[PDB]
């Protein structure tokens, strides 16, 4: 299919970025969208085919190339907060209606300064004895708090693996400063299993929270730890 | 120019949903119904370009060019239906012009309502067990966090059930008071 | 009104030789080119005045980049083409796409592909079918008629949106395509070959092209063969044309709803 | 299967000695397209010659007309001059 990188990235006011997307399905059309709340997808720029490329419906602060066949890349000349967005590459067989296929999607959130990144806090918090003896269900709540910006994936995993049974994560975090502007957000989710599957000891619970914040390259001058992509959990 | 469809629509598991779309295009190409699941990408689902009504499995597209509209219908609705269902429609010069989608939210059907608060230790409230009817009401206090509700499925005891947490730096007695909570509701 | 129609054609030519474009494409309304995009200009550019006048900047800057991809989809199809006939050296791939209205308010429409100059695949927009001459053909369209909802987009194309098109460039043209220019008609007789009486009746400064001639004996159809002359561009905007006997013989002349006698 | 251009030279307006005119080459039915038209006056090139950008037909062949302002008169000859891959050399086809 459509291949974009990267899935999420945290930059600076007036930094340069490159989105870059591939395809192999030899597909002659290729797109660059941006998908933001209460409003269709917007195109930036388009490329009909190999060799040419046109502004789409909101091309200022961006630019592309049509390297090859095969790729399309999108540029942020001066990274600016209005940038701040989820951006797709599509690509499609002909022009005359053959189906978009779309890239996983890149979340790019856009800083005056890096000063408020942080990474969230996780805590899981063990089911009420008193819904053990009235349901014979245990509800395992996690909560990931303090972290910026919202650039997080709540996982669980019963005894090293996956699970998606009994599992729900809230669709859009909490503000945890809703006047602020830089509010720091809180992301709550619950596993839900049999009483007897919690009393059994050597049964493990564990949340994981990966939160995509700064990489190597970003400069960090601050007393704290630099607030790097990173998994935190809680057992 | 313009493609409407609703913003948001509810509806019940195991029922049928139509989701419309009106289009006002200058010229008809052909019209796209496409399914994103939260934080993915959308894919295609229905493409309609004559009149007549398209079956695709438990979902249905349907289109009328004279009447300028189509809708995407879903039956035999499962909690894994709840997406944003983006409408698109293609201009005369073949552009697509995109609809700022609807979220479809499944209500899943409670057999065995059991509404209560509770409390965790690693502190945390968790209303849980309450019927899809029931609505969870944002706080008042500012170092006071409650999340709307969110319905989990454990596929393996054939069980679904509604669940919103509450915590503070206050008791879950209190936790819930700005929401209208059932009158049967459990309180250790 | 009159019949209309609207009509796009496409060349491509594998290995041309110096100068000649590998990609043409010129669209017409009735006789008259209204648009032209080529391989080297790598732009569409209007070939009427109204056309320029009324089609806004975005609608040519789109059409562009169509033609763009349209051209590098042409080059790839002429390649497989060759290859399935084993065929090297220049060979050329031709499509042609339009509709028509008709007087009466009915419409037709056609999609057919050329390789070589000669029929390739004929659509049927009634069945959603192609019509192959040929086995390489029937490789196509078998591969082509796969995608229903390509059928379907092509048939909703040739039925909605050309007419709607056609409707569009017809009012824009009004003044030069809905226009009558009558026709000068006169009639020349001379003593050919000894015993031998050419009788010719000429027209001319005539717009539209479609006009009627004929020859009668009497007041019945001529069943001694009549000469047909072809109907001529005149370079004014205006065409001619004539029509002759060898023998009471009279010329019959209609155009645009007008009929015209010429007793001899 | 290649095609012959189909040639045909002709005035604009019903031709007479020493009035002005318009002179028509009408090259029609060839394929392929690559094609070479010129105007002559006494077997010499017109130099001002104007011309219509190649054209298509339903039949897969191509046209195109060629003109020159001109006053007819006895003396001078007025020919179209056509070279296409179907011809060997060059056909100078004279106007009537
Ligand atoms: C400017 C409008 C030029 N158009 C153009 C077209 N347009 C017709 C139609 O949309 C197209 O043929 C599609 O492929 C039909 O499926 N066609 C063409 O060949 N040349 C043109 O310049």
């Amino acid at each position: 299919g459509v291949t974009q990188t990267p899935k999420f990235q945290v930059l600076k006011t007036g930094q340069s970025m490159t989105l870059q997307c591939a395809q192999d399905m030899n597909h002659n059309s290729m797109y660059w969208y941006r998908q933001d709340p209460g409003m269709g997808l917007r195109l930036i720029y388009y490329s009909a085919s190999e060799g040419t490329t046109d502004k789409g419906e909101v091309p200022n602060g961006y630019n592309v190339s049509r390297l090859n066949k095969r790729e399309f890349s999108l540029r942020l000349e001066s990274a600016a907060p209005s940038q701040t967005s989820v951006y797709f590459c599509a690509s499609t067989l002909g022009q005359e209606g053959q189906p978009q296929h779309f890239g996983e999607g890149s979340r790019l959130t856009v800083l005056e300064d890096l000063k408020n990144v942080f990474p969230p806090e996780v805590a899981v918090f063990e089911p009420s004895e008193a819904e053990i003896s009235h349901t014979q269900k245990a509800t395992l709540v996690c909560l990931a708090t303090g972290f910026y910006p919202d650039h997080v994936e709540l996982s669980w995993w019963v005894n090293g693996k996956e699970v998606h049974s009994g599992v729900c994560t809230d669709p859009q975090p909490l503000k945890e400063q809703p006047a602020l502007n830089d509010s720091r957000y809180a992301l709550s989710s619950r596993l839900r299993v049999s009483a007897t599957f919690w009393q059994n000891p050597r049964n493990h619970f564990r949340c994981q929270v990966q939160f995509y914040g700064l990489s190597e390259n970003d400069e960090w001058t601050q007393d704290r730890a630099k607030p790097v992509t990173q998994i935190v959990s809680a057992e | 120019q313009n493609i409407d469809q609703p913003t948001e629509m509810t509806a019940t598991e195991g029922a049928i949903v139509q989701i419309n779309c009106t289009y006002q295009t200058s010229g008809f190409n052909g019209l796209f119904w496409y399914q994103q699941h939260a934080g993915e990408a959308p894919t295609f689902l229905s493409y309609n370009v004559l009149d007549g009504l398209e079956e695709k499995g438990r979902f249905s597209s349907f289109l009328s060019r004279s009447k300028g509209y189509s809708y995407l219908l879903l039956k035999e609705l499962q909690m894994k239906d709840s997406a944003s269902y983006l409408c698109a429609g293609m201009d005369s010069n073949y552009q697509l012009i995109w609809g700022a989608g609807t979220k479809l939210i499944i209500k899943p059907d409670i057999q065995n309502p059991d509404p209560a608060v509770y409390q965790l230790r690693d502190s945390v409230c968790l209303f849980t067990d309450f019927d899809s009817q029931t609505n969870v009401s944002q706080s008042k206090d500012s170092d006071v966090y409650i999340t709307d509700k969110c319905v989990l499925d454990m596929r393996s005891m054939d069980f679904k059930s509604n669940s919103a947490v509450a915590w503070s730096n206050f008791a879950c007695a209190n936790a819930f008071n700005n929401s209208i909570i059932p009158e049967d509701t459990f309180f250790p | 009104m009159r019949t209309h129609s609207l009509r796009y054609f496409r060349l491509g030519v594998s290995d041309p030789i110096h100068g000649v474009p590998e990609f043409i494409s010129v669209g017409y309304v009735d006789s008259h080119p209204i648009t032209t995009y080529d391989s080297v200009t790598r732009q569409k550019e209007p070939r009427a005045p109204w056309m320029a006048e009324n089609l806004a900047p975005d609608h040519w800057e789109r059409y562009t980049q169509l033609l763009r991809g349209w051209q590098q989809m042409f080059k790839v199809e002429l390649k497989r083409l060759q290859r399935h006939y084993n065929h090297s050296g220049s060979h050329t791939y031709q499509r042609m796409i339009g509709c028509e209205l008709l007087e009466d308010g009915s419409t037709t429409g056609f999609l057919q592909y050329a390789y070589d100059g000669q029929d390739f695949l004929i659509f049927n927009k009634d069945t959603l079918s192609w019509l192959a001459v040929d086995n390489v053909a029937h490789t196509i369209k078998q591969a082509w008629e796969a995608n229903q909802h390509e059928l379907l987009y092509q048939k909703n194309w040739l039925e909605e949106e050309c007419i709607a098109w056609l409707k569009r460039f017809l009012e824009y043209g009004k003044d030069t395509l809905q226009r009558t220019e009558p026709p000068l008609v006169r009639v020349n007789r001379k003593e050919t070959f000894p015993g031998v009486t050419a009788l010719f009746c000429k027209a001319h400064g005539f717009y539209p092209p479609e006009i009627y001639m004929t020859w009668m004996k009497n007041g019945e159809e001529i069943v001694q063969e009549i000469d047909y002359g072809d109907i001529l561009p005149s370079g004014d905007g205006t065409y001619q044309a004539w029509a002759s006997i060898e023998l009471l013989y009279s010329c019959h002349v209609e155009h645009s709803g007008v009929h015209m006698v010429l007793q001899v | 299967i290649q095609r012959t251009p189909k040639i045909q030279v002709y005035s604009r307006h019903p031709a007479e000695n020493g009035k002005s005119n318009f002179l028509n080459c009408y090259v029609s039915g060839f394929h392929p397209s690559d094609i070479e038209v010129d105007l002559l006056k006494n077997g010499e090139r017109i130099e001002k010659v104007e011309h219509s950008d190649l054209s298509f037909s339903k039949d897969w062949s191509f046209y195109l007309l060629y003109y020159t302002e001109f006053t007819p008169t006895e003396k001078d000859e007025y020919a179209c001059r056509v070279n296409h891959v179907t011809l060997s050399q060059p056909k100078i086809v004279k106007w009537d």
